């Protein structure tokens, strides 16, 4: 498993037939694990896109690894999926697993799907990250952030990189529901209540989904009714591809189990 | 082998979480009864891509992945911690693990303060013990 | 920092219990389905105070538990068994971690016996290879 | 963690910054984990002062650590509380978790308590002692010692301290019923037979608890009835603080469910 | 203490399995998702007698299993991994864990480079550093 | 724990006192644990000789150890075993064991036996073999293997003995009944189809099973009623002590629950 070492003011990986007396490894307060989160990479993050590079399959058991830290996470996802009949889909978190510690949105997906398989792995050979394991599986309900692992050693110059040395942690849980989870022909509808489903695209990131919530909540159109209110927006909002950290509504709706629109 | 950046992105900040295992909290913290519970553990800090490390990093940690994958199907451990640890012992090993032979490719040992106060032991005694031809 | 016992009391001997890993049992004892039952698998001892190591080692573990109660909060393992081994290696580390450089403050090198078997050569050829002027 | 190492004919705590050469660790076997009992540095070692140590507390998960030798213990404690309305307070021992090996008295408490938590830590930052295992939390029914542990370097002069180079194993269980338990307000019966229970205060030792279980027993105040009989005893037995290590009952009783006297 | 098969017979070839960590798969077959399933993470291999290594190693094996069957009663580790990495361990320790005493007979130092380079230091001053007699 | 290391083009057992400095351990892959199957010593690998070796026992806990490489076996057993009380004899594999995942013939037997124990050990101080795990203990239902195992060094010349550097794999259950098991006094029979047991001996080989199989099978021997039919073979075939890596049937039966000959 290669080692990460800085070496000529850059980071390289470490080659073992020819190691060299210069490096010094004092301590093993030297050597860290470090999780990644694939966002940071520039993969994208909203539901149906994540989904997609996640299946079920049988045969290959789960492994878990432990890392020491992990990166501040924007999307996070939590899963409870049945089959169609009744049945659990992913298996309970073992003892000791919790989910990511830092996430800015928690994207929990209640639904069904046709689960074709013992476990949900990463179709990518990424791991699902919890909090200082990763496994290679999903289990139940449980937050996790997709990502990697690596290891380095630090030199004692800067032995205290992650380890030592705060204008707070916020969170959001955002709930769907989603039919056929795990096929090419899924469909996925965001929960402001009960009963008040929005139907579900890509390029809806959650800051709109939140004022999406604020909309329908402030103007009224929550569903009066004891039936499921099934709404959809006009497709006459754009944005034009824009990472998280490089750097707001006025419309109205139309009615017509209430399949209306916006 | 250096490391490139072949992702879409790189974010070159990274805001991180970790824990502190310091041995000095603020006199009763540490009593596990009266501790924080689980999700404020954490400590947090923010690195920059000086020496372009968070590019180098996320670039190394896709690259390992394969690497890691493959070894954690060998084993049967459910939950592998040994890594790091494992690690550190081939780092002695591949440098105290066999005989070492001073001024060698492969050896760590440095005589060069040595030799110096072996070189001022001989000086000495080209100016007294070279001197019994003059006598008294 | 040495260690003083600041407990209302100190026990000062120590009966212990521990197991054997031994490798020599009478013959049959070894073979598990013959072997001890969980509750005799023990040997036992008595150790007094001699140069005040049962006070000194109350007060050390108790002094120890944060430190450690602290370390357990960071792991999510849930039976940590590395410590030790862990200490080993950081011992190693921190004396063969890097270059030792002979005669150092921080190097565990003695070259006593060699310097020694070094002045033996060169009093050699203060009587051989430096009679070049007195002949036959 | 700090490490114990005798310097000077004293044990002191070795600092890393700057360990020094003379000292040697030639093996593994040089280092040992030892589990001292809290006994030993004189702490109350009757049940209702060592439950006052003992709270329930929730969002602490539980860690156990190994320890290779335990100081025979006088005292020990196993635990078995419902809640009032009959559900259980402790989890179960997890596999591979015995209760401590070397117990002269095992205080075996039943009862009830509010239990206003998921799991029972020590409340001075201490550990349970099991059989080479400690945790941080009570474990249902199983035997345990309240302590601490160390770790030290041996010199290999003394390396075979622990490890290498016997009049017997006594042991005897004293049951208990208590109400309350947890709170500062809780009351504690020590139990003779099925309905024959003792009001309990502090200052009884186990000693004498056994010889009152043998004047009950022999002088035939045993409750013939088939109500509950709840003795007390005069406070005309007197003590005046003498730890274990360091270094006879003439009474009779009064009748008055059936809240007696003596 | 030498190793003689006792055993009534010994199959003196050993067709073994074991798995590959190896880091280098055929592009996919490292993504667990996509992975052999348990049944076929395997290598295979064959190995004869060659210098009476299997019949060797039988009965190493017979005779190992006592002072670890013992070993195992001695943990309460219920699945225990850490041996081997353990073994390696008391391997540097047991030549670096304490001072090395340059040739010493437990000391894996070897000077014989050093001491040759300071042998063709002294050959040199005989011929100038000593030629303060003949001037000019 | 003993290491073998190879000195004089010979292996041996290494002594700690005094191992020297031309042996050489440059990583942790020099290190191996192989655990070698009971038949390659010659021991007898037919079903009751093999059941004689091991017993119940209670009071001793499961211990499990990792080894990295394995024999291709001949033999293997699988165990479902019930007490005559329909209760389970033997205890779930846990999460993590796998049968011995290379084995040429498995003899999985099914029945009943008194299973005065906790746990089923080897008697002779052997290992049950599992994937990559040896125990202490069988587990119902899964694969293993008797045998033992062995670390060693090796030097840098052979470092990749084992690890890196194949006409394929084949395996065949054999179903099998007995009662009494464990006890000296135990029946086999050895299962053709669901009503067609044959009564087992010592000497029966796999090969001679698979042949009388195909014996009865082809030749119409199988019972067309709805009845327990249970042969016997005549002590007419004979072997005169082969061990299986060293180096055909013509009879027929008379009929007489349905306890027949041949
Ligand atoms: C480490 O970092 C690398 C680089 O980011 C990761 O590389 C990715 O690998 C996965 C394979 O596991 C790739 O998934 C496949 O992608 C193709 C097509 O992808 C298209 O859309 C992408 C999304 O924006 C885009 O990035 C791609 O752009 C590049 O790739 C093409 C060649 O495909 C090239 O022409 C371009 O110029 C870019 O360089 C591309 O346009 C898709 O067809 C695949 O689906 C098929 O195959 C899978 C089996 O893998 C199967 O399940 C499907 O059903 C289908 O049959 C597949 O999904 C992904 O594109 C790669 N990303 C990049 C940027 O190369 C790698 O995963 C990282 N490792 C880990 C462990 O994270
Ligand atoms: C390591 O070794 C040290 C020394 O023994 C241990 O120190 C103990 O720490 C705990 C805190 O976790 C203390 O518990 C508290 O004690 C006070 C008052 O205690 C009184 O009664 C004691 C019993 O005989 C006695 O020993 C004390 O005597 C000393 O202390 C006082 C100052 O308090 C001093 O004036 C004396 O001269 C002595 O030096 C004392 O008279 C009690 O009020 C506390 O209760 C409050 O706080 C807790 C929160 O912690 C809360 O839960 C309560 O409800 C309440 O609000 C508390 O119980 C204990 O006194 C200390 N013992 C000593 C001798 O100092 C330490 O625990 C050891 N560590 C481990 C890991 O074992
Ligand atoms: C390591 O390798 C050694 C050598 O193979 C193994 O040694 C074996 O140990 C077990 C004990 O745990 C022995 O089991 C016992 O055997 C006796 C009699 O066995 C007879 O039948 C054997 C089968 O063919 C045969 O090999 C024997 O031949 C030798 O031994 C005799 C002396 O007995 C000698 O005279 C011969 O010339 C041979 O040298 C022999 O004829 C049997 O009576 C025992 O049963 C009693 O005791 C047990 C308690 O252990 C009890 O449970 C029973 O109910 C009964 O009361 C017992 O079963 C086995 O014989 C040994 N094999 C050899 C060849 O010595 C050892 O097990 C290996 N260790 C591991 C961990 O694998
Ligand atoms: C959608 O928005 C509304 C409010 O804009 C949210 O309901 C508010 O929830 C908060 C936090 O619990 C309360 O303090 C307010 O009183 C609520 N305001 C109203 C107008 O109901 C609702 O929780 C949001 N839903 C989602 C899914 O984010
Ligand atoms: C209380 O004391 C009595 C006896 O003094 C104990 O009952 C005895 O128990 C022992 C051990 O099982 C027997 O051999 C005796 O026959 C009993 N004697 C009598 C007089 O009953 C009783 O077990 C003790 N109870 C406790 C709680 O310690
Ligand atoms: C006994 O032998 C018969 C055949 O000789 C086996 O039944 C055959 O099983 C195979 C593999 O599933 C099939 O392809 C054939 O059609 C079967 N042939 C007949 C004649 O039934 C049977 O499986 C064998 N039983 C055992 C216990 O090995
Ligand atoms: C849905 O309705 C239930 C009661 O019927 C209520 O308890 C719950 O809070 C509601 N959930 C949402 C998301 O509005
Ligand atoms: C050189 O070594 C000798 C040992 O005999 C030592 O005492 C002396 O101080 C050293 N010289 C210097 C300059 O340090
Ligand atoms: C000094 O070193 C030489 C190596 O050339 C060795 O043979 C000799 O025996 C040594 N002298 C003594 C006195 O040990
Ligand atoms: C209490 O009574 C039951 C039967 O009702 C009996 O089995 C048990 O031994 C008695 N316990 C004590 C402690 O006397
Ligand atoms: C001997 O040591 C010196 C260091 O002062 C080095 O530069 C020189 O090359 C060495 N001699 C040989 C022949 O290698
Ligand atoms: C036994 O009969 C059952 C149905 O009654 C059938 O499913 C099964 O395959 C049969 N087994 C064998 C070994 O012939």
């Amino acid at each position: 498993i290669p080692l990460g070492v800085i070496h000529n003011s850059a980071l390289q990986v470490s080659d073992v037939d020819k190691l060299v007396c210069r490096d010094k490894l004092s301590s093993t307060n030297q050597l860290r694990s470090v999780g990644l989160n694939l966002e940071g990479n520039g993969v994208a993050t909203d539901v149906p896109s994540a989904t997609k590079r996640w299946g079920f399959r049988s045969g290959v058991p789960p492994k878990v690894v432990n890392y020491e830290a992990g990166e501040w996470a924007e999307n996070c996802y939590n899963l409870e999926i049945k089959k169609p009949d009744g049945s659990e889909c992913l298996p309970a978190a073992p003892d000791g697993i919790r989910g990511f510690p830092r996430c800015r949105y928690v994207h929990k997906v209640s639904g069904t799907g046709p689960c074709a398989g013992d476990f949900a792995f990463h179709k990518e050979g990424a791991f699902f990250l919890y909090d200082r394991l990763a496994s290679t599986v999903i289990y139940r309900g449980t937050t996790f952030a997709e990502g990697v692992v690596a290891f380095l050693i630090l030199p004692q110059a800067k032995k205290d990189f992650f380890s030592s040395h705060s204008s707070g942690y916020y969170s959001t849980t955002i709930r769907y529901q989603a039919t056929g989870f795990g096929t090419n022909e899924t469909e996925y509808l965001f929960e402001v209540d009960n009963l008040t489903y929005v139907q579900l695209e890509s390029r809806f990131t959650p800051q709109f989904l939140l004022q999406l919530n604020e909309t329908i909540y402030t103007s009224g159109k929550r569903s009066n009714t004891t039936g499921k209110l099934i709404w959809k927006v006009n497709p006459e909002i754009d944005t034009t591809e824009w990472a998280f950290w490089e750097t707001r509504s006025e419309e109205l709706s139309f009615t017509v189990x209430x399949x209306x629109x916006x | 082998e250096a490391i490139v950046n072949a992702q879409p992105k790189c974010n070159p900040n990274l805001h991180y979480w970790t824990t502190q295992d310091e041995g000095a909290a603020i006199g009763l913290a540490w009593i596990p009864y009266f501790g924080p519970a689980a999700e404020g553990i954490y400590i947090e800090g923010l690195m920059h891509n000086q020496d372009g490390l968070i590019c180098g990093l996320r670039q190394l940690a896709n690259e390992t992945t394969q690497a890691l994958q493959l070894f954690l199907r060998a084993t049967p451990e459910l939950r592998t911690f040994s890594i790091l640890n494992r690690k550190a012992i081939d780092f002695l090993l591949q440098r105290w693990g066999g005989t070492c032979h001073i001024l060698g490719p492969d050896c760590c040992i440095e005589p060069h303060d040595l030799t110096k106060n072996i070189t001022d032991k001989i000086d000495q005694i080209i100016h007294d013990f070279v001197d019994k031809t003059l006598p008294d």
